[PDB]
């Protein structure tokens, strides 16, 4: 039981570690650019809300797998 | 500071043909790739993105992909070179790029498709070898409408027939198509005048006829 607990904890931080990743792209322009095009910005935005949404659907999704494990842990003891 | 020039805001193009154009912006010595913006639009539709030098392809509008692309070697020269390839009628409008360089500044750019009658087909036929009657042929594909003057050598008028109709290969395209059916003989020089109007262009093919 308890290896199926570490197999999930570990992917959830996975997880928040590419939610991380997903805001790179424009933390690294703001590091190299002083002046950033609106076209530019507006897209990248875009792009990246459309990961950020899709990867806090992720974390729902696994974040309950360990309340339903937890649960059965607790109907056994 | 920082300033973008346009040698030429305005640039006429022919059809099916490569474009280059130009904008420019100071460069010192060398390049610092990763402080460089470079972005490519018309009618809001992204061309080039080019950033931390490569270009962002997920962003670059679906009809520009294999036709646009930027001249990274040009950049350290200070301009950024936007390349279309086949142009076509749907690429006239107005361009804009913009350039984040230290400061930045955008401008814009207007384009202008020729459909010009460049291109002749020419065929020569024996309509019956005893009369020596030939039927000459010349068609083209252009843009507006055009019709065709027979001229002889003498540049003299012949009558022949025009029939006009709508291109296969590209969208609006007229394909004007004339014919020829004169007995003639042997070495005999023609002329096909393809004149169409907006503006007044004249595209004439030379058929001479062959022997036996």
């Amino acid at each position: 039981h308890m290896s199926t607990l570490k197999e999930v904890q570990d992917n959830i931080t996975l997880h928040e570690q590419r939610l991380v990743t997903c805001r790179k792209p424009l933390k690294e322009i703001e590091r190299a650019v002083e002046f950033v095009p609106v076209p530019v910005l507006k897209n990248i935005l875009q792009r990246e809300r459309a990961c950020v949404s899709a990867l806090e659907t992720k974390l729902g999704e696994l974040k309950r797998e360990l309340a339903d494990l937890i649960a059965a842990q607790k109907l056994a003891g | 500071a920082f300033t973008v020039t346009v040698p030429k805001d305005l640039y006429v193009v022919e059809y099916g043909s490569n474009m280059t154009i130009e904008c420019k912006f100071p460069v010192e010595k060398q390049l610092d790739l990763a402080a460089l913006i470079v972005y490519w639009e018309m009618e809001d539709k992204n061309i080039i993105q080019f950033v931390h030098g490569e270009e962002d392809l997920k962003v670059q509008h679906s009809s520009y992909r294999q036709r646009a692309r930027l001249l990274k070697d040009q950049l350290s020269l200070g301009n950024a070179a936007l390349q279309i390839t086949d142009v076509k009628l749907q690429d006239a409008g107005v361009y804009r790029c913009m350039i984040s360089y230290g400061g930045a500044d955008y401008k814009r750019i207007t384009v202008k498709v020729n459909a010009p009658y460049n291109k002749i087909n020419q065929r020569i036929l024996v309509v019956d070898p005893v009369t020596s009657e030939h039927e000459l042929t010349c068609q083209a594909e252009g843009y507006p409408k055009a019709e065709v003057i027979w001229t002889s050598s003498d540049h003299q008028v012949l009558s022949g027939k025009t029939t006009t109709t709508n291109s296969k290969r590209e969208e609006k395209l007229f394909n004007v198509t004339s014919t020829l059916r004169i007995n003639t003989t042997t070495n005999e020089i023609f002329y096909c005048t393809f004149r169409r109007l907006d503006p007044e262009e004249n595209h004439t093919a030379e058929l001479v006829i062959p022997e036996l």
